[PDB]
């Protein structure tokens, strides 16, 4: 019983600490507006021929 | 009982600046390493007085730079007394390196000393990365990214780490603002790894240059060594002096001035001066994840040297060849920056790969079949029969 | 306090270096005598009589890595000096 | 690498300024912001340095004023929020011709045009360089290599090819004496010019260093006397060694 | 500390999303936006709320969209650098319909419009504040009190005097379905709606808090059994003294 | 370690206490003991005792400094009723 009980502390304990660091990772992460995936369009009628366009 | 030993605040004082039995034949490395200390202290206070004045966002972190260069008075001393200083530091970091390596102090009584000072030495490489990618200039975008992007030769799930340590898809303004709020922090961290290396060194002393016992006389700290330390660092305040006014822009590279502009780099981008011997090896072998993996690898065989030098003589101050090879080494070692500083041809991809293969030899194998000979000559020499 | 755990150097007086009898020490004290003795004398006979010992152990690897990196500069700037299309092909790959 | 795309290394001129107590010869800088504003007015930017600096270095004071009364930049708005524009002063910095990155692209037929501002200090070679680029262009491309028309070639660039209109004639800027046409006076001046704007503290720099390194050299001869004193009395110590009596 | 210059107390009312365990009703936000953008119209600002998240909170993928193609937010310029408008997209704010700030000063006959975006999260009370604020009007101005041209009074603003009027009618929304002509509902609409905007992340944060509570009382009862468990082998030892034997 | 000065207490072995003789302390151990030996009757006439034993100590200072907020605020509200030309002006002023 003992034994039972202190292992049920360690599992809750486990939870939280995982829980904990989880949002601490998970607050250096990518945020939203970071997550526009820009799109963009290329003009290639008045591009030279031996030329590099970027 | 005198008051200096006494109270409490004092008392550790006492043991380490008023009373520390040093031996009696020190000589300037020491001191030396007192001067590194020096050298960390001053860099922290002109870094706080540095960031004082400092912004964070990407768009104004350049700007920054320009104003704390010229638009705030008594300030372009302090950004490049903060340069040079650090350029300093790490070249007498390495100065102190090569004396701990030679003279022996990494045998075996002093084996957590050594690996808490190796501690220090990759926190301090990550903090000057660190830095120079809080300047932003042109070529320390392109360094953060190559770096940032190193973790992808992880097996399997490589992208999510960069990704998440890089801030996004683009280096954008949560890069930055991580890379210098970590920059600004880590140094404090640092500053308690070196109370560390203190607690570890008092525990057995300092090492003689002879490499022999030094517990039969030693002479007070105080009044005697703390003016072998004063010399000293008062040449490191002149040298300084005579690199920040006059000569300013040679340590570093002039690249650093240029805005950022992830769409044109130059075809000449390398690191600062204290990074070219990794970077060589680096560059040196064909593979991402042999690279990758090699330059940590540079690091550990740094660590195995204990219980690898099998000389039953410490140090090397009786030993002919053995500090002809270390001479040969660190020649190696300033070869092999070099070569990683100028562009790789062809007869320069040989002569990297044979002076990485010489450097690791010498730490795995030539250090023990050598000084075995060493010792079974010393041994041979003189007996009869 | 609480005890630590063995330590190859003491503090005063339980120093722990080997006992001795009969080692004898002087000193003369700084103010009797004159802090600069020998100043030049010492300087440029010392100085001559260690750089004379260990001249070798940094003349020689010096002298090693210093034709290597001459020889490679020498054969990179014959490379591409009018040889980039009879040498440097046969050479590259 | 060849030395086509290396440039050839700057010749090491003996520079005016380019000395350990010499300072900058800001009776040139009095003429090198007027050749720059003839000459390199809508081609370059110089859009970092305000003209608060200006005055008590080249120039005597009212003379900015009455610059700065022919620029405008873009006042706070007004009551009815149409925004307005009001005469520079000494808190602004010189605007560079092309208004964003844009028109730079546009006008140049080439790339963006580096703010000098601090170029001279983003090159190897800074001081020089930038006198070797604007007087090394030759008059005929070296015979067998082609480029792209309408662009300009320059041997000391790394890579040979710049879109520099080599626009550093003579009979041109005329400052206010017999001095210019002739091609080395204007190229020296805005070198000058441009090796000040990159740092204009450059007086007090070079003061501040003598009186550090006088300093610090007494300071260190009398801390290397001093540890010559105090450890005197541990140097010339001697040891007599009397062996013992053998009892034990 | 008079009552004039402090204002009524707020009141007590029974919200719909206080308590512990209660979401909003943001089958309401829904059209709490909707009256918002109705009435409020060109006057407040609420330029801090991003349309990337108001889908899959009260609009599901497309509307946000189909709205956001009706403004405009002056991006990047063409290749002759010439300024370009172009239809907005799903990562950008509302625009404050006053420009910078001067219109704003010069439509409201009087002080600055306040941001909405926080607004109920930085007054005091301010759940039911803004509230009393929308539906405290008497319909008749007070007898007997001076009051400034222009201002309207109110018995819940601090000092009795109010810039704006109210503009809160009947049948003058009519969202999608029998509900309107209730100034009530308006009220309740919008206080809602900005409640949520002060920070759009109720359901979440409450969620989260449930599951930490739940998890944080059972590790601290069971940290009280252990505490009594293994403290237990002290707090019940016992002594018994002995008169030692008087010999010395 | 240098020696450091007199202290009142120290470590195991030499807490420095006055020496002890006749006492003799006992245990249980906790596996052994059903902790909640008393969780009822114990909590309850326990935390009654307590806070009948220490009661009067806070009801005096927090009635005494109650009634003196009552009276100041009473006071305060009368003067901003109907009051501030007759009592305002003749303390206020
Ligand atoms: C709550 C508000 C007040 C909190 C104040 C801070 C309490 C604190 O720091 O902990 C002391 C804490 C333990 O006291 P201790 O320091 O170990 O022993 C000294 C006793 O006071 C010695 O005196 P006592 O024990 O005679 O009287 C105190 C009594 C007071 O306890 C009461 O009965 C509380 C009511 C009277 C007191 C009122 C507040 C004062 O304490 C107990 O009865 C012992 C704890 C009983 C709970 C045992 C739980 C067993 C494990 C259950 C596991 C269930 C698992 C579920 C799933 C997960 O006291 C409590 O019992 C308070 C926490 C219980 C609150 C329950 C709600
Ligand atoms: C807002 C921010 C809040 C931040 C809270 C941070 C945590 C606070 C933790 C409080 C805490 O540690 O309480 C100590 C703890 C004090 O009890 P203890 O640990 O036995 O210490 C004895 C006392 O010094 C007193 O000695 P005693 O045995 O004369 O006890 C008389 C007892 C008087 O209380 C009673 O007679 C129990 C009935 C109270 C209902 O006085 C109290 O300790 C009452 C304080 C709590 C009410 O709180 C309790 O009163 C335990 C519950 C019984
Ligand atoms: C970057 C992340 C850094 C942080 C990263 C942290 C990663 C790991 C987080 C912790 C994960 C585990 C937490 C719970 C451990 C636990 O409950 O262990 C309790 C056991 C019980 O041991 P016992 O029953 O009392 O005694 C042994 C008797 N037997 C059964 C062997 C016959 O005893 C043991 O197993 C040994 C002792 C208990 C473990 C040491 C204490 C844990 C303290 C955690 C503090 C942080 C929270
Ligand atoms: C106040 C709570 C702050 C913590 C928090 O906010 O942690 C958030 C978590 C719940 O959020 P989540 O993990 O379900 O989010 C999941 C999706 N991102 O809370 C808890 O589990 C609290 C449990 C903590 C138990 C104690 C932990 C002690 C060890 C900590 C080690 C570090
Ligand atoms: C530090 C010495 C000055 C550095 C310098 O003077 O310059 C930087 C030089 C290379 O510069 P470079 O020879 O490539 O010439 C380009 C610049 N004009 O660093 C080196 O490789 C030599 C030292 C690196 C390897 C030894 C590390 C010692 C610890
Ligand atoms: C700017 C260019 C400078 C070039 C010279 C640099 C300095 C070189 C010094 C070499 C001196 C000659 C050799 C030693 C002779 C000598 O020792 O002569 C005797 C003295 C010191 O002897 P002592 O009393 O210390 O001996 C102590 C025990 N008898 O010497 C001098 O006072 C030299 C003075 C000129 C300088
Ligand atoms: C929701 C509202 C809850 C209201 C009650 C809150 C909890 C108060 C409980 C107080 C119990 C009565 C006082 C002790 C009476 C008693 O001792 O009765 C006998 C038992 C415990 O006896 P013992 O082992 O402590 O005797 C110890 C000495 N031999 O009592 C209970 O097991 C009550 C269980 C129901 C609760
Ligand atoms: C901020 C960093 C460091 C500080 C402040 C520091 C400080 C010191 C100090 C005070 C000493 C005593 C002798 C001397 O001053 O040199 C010392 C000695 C030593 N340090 Fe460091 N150190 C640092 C980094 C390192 C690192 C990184 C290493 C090794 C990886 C290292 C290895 C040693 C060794 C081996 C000694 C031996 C002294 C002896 O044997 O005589 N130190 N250090
Ligand atoms: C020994 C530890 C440190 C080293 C080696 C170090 C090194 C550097 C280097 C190399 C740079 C680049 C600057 C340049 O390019 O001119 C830099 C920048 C900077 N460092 Fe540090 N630093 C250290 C500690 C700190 C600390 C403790 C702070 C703040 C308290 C700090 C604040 C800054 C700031 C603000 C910059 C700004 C970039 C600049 O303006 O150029 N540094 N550091
Ligand atoms: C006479 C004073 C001038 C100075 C000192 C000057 C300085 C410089 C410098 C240092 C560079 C960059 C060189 C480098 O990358 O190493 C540069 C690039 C450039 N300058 Fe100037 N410049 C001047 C006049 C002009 C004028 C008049 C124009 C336009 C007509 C111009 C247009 C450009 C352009 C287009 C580039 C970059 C395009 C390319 O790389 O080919 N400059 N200038
Ligand atoms: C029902 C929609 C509206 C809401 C929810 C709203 C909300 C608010 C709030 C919370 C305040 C601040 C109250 C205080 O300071 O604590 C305020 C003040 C103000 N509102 Fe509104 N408002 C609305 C309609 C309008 C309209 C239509 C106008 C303009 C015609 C307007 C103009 C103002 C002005 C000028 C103030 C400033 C008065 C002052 O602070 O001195 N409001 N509003």
């Amino acid at each position: 019983y003992a034994y039972f009980m202190v292992g049920a502390m360690g599992l809750l304990s486990s939870a939280g600490a995982k829980s904990t660091v989880e949002t601490f990772i998970s607050s250096m992460t990518a945020t939203a507006d970071v997550l526009a995936m820009a799109k963009v369009e290329v003009n290639l009628a008045a591009i030279p021929l031996g030329k590099n366009v970027v | 009982m005198a008051f200096r030993k006494s109270n409490v605040y004092l008392s550790l004082v006492n043991s380490y600046i008023i009373d520390s039995p040093q031996p009696s034949s020190i000589n300037y490395w020491w001191n030396m390493g007192s001067l590194l200390g020096l050298c960390l202290v001053i860099q922290i206070v002109t870094g706080i007085f540095m960031a004082m004045h400092y912004s964070s966002n990407i768009e104004l972190a350049f700007s920054s730079v320009e104003h704390i260069m010229r638009d705030v008075h008594n300030g372009y001393i302090l950004r490049y007394l903060h340069a040079n200083g650090a350029s300093f530091f790490f070249m007498v970091m390495f100065m102190h390196m090569a004396k701990g390596l030679y003279y022996g102090s990494y045998r075996s009584p002093r084996v957590t000393l050594w690996n808490v000072g190796v501690i220090i030495f990759i926190l301090t490489i990550a903090t000057a990365f660190l830095g120079y990618c809080c300047v932003y200039g042109q070529m320390s975008h392109w360094g953060a990214t190559v770096i940032t992007n190193l973790f992808s030769a992880i097996p399997f799930v490589g992208n999510d780490i960069v990704s998440w340590l890089w801030g996004g898809f683009s280096v954008s303004n949560p890069t930055i603002q991580r890379f210098f709020a970590l920059h600004y922090l880590v140094p404090f961290i640092i500053a308690a790894m070196v109370i560390m290396h203190l607690m570890a060194l008092h525990i057995h002393g300092s090492s003689n240059p002879l490499g022999i016992t030094g517990n039969l006389d030693r002479i007070p700290m105080h009044s005697y060594f703390i003016f072998k330390d004063l010399v000293t660092v008062f040449l490191f305040m002149l040298i300084l002096a005579l690199f920040v006014f006059y000569s300013p822009n040679t340590l570093g590279h002039p690249d650093n001035y240029i805005p950022g502009n992830p769409l044109v780099t130059p075809a000449s981008i390398v690191p600062e001066w204290y990074l070219l011997p990794f970077y060589a090896i680096l560059r040196s072998i064909p593979d991402k994840l042999l690279g990758v993996i090699t330059m940590f690898a540079a690091i550990l065989v740094l660590l195995v040297l204990p219980f690898t030098d099998r000389s039953v003589v410490r140090g090397n101050t009786f030993k002919v060849l053995s500090k002809f090879f270390f001479f040969i080494f660190v020649f190696n070692f300033v070869l092999l920056g070099q070569i990683g500083a100028c562009h790789v041809e062809v007869p320069y991809v040989l002569m990297g790969q044979i002076a990485t293969f010489i450097y690791f030899a010498y730490f795995l194998i030539i250090v023990p079949v050598i000084s075995t000979i060493e010792n079974v000559l010393f041994y041979i020499g003189r007996v009869n029969k | 306090g609480p005890p630590s755990g063995k330590t190859y150097m003491g503090w005063w007086g339980h120093m722990g270096g080997p006992k001795q009898k009969g080692i004898t020490s002087y000193a003369v004290s700084p103010y009797a005598q004159k802090p600069l003795q020998g100043i030049f004398h010492n300087a440029v006979f010392n100085s001559f009589r260690r750089f004379k010992s260990q001249f070798l152990y940094v003349l020689i690897p010096a002298g090693i890595y210093w034709y290597w990196w001459k020889n490679g500069n020498e054969y990179n700037e014959f490379l591409y000096s009018k040889a980039g299309r009879e040498e440097l092909e046969r050479v590259n790959v | 690498m060849t030395a086509a795309e290396h440039g050839l290394h700057a010749p090491a001129y003996a520079w005016s300024h380019n000395g350990p107590f010499e300072t900058f010869d800001h009776a040139s800088i009095r003429r090198g912001y007027q050749v720059y504003r003839e000459v390199c007015a809508a081609c370059h930017s110089l859009d970092r340095v305000a003209w608060r600096t200006l005055v008590g270095v080249s120039h005597t004071n009212e003379e900015v004023r009455n610059m700065a009364e022919e620029f405008e930049y873009d006042d706070e708005p007004d009551e009815q929020g149409n925004p307005k524009k009001r005469p520079g002063k000494l808190s602004d910095y010189i605007p560079g011709p092309y208004p964003n990155e844009q028109a730079a692209r546009a006008a140049n037929q080439g790339a963006l045009p580096p703010d000098l501002s601090l170029i001279v200090k983003a090159r190897h070679g800074g001081c020089d360089y930038i006198f070797s680029l604007l007087t090394g262009y030759p008059d005929e491309p070296p015979a067998g290599v082609a480029l792209p028309p309408g662009s300009n070639y320059n041997p000391y660039f790394p890579g040979g090819s710049i879109a520099m209109a080599r626009v550093l004639f003579d009979d041109m800027v005329e400052y206010e004496d017999g001095t210019p046409a002739t091609t080395s006076q204007m190229a020296k001046d805005v070198t000058t010019f441009l090796n000040w704007c990159a740092e204009p503290e450059h007086d007090e720099r070079k003061r501040l260093g003598l009186k550090t390194v006088i300093i610090l050299s007494s300071l260190y001869l009398l801390s290397i006397w001093v540890k010559k004193f105090k450890w005197a009395g541990i140097k010339t110590r001697k040891f007599v060694f009397n062996p013992p009596k053998p009892r034990k």
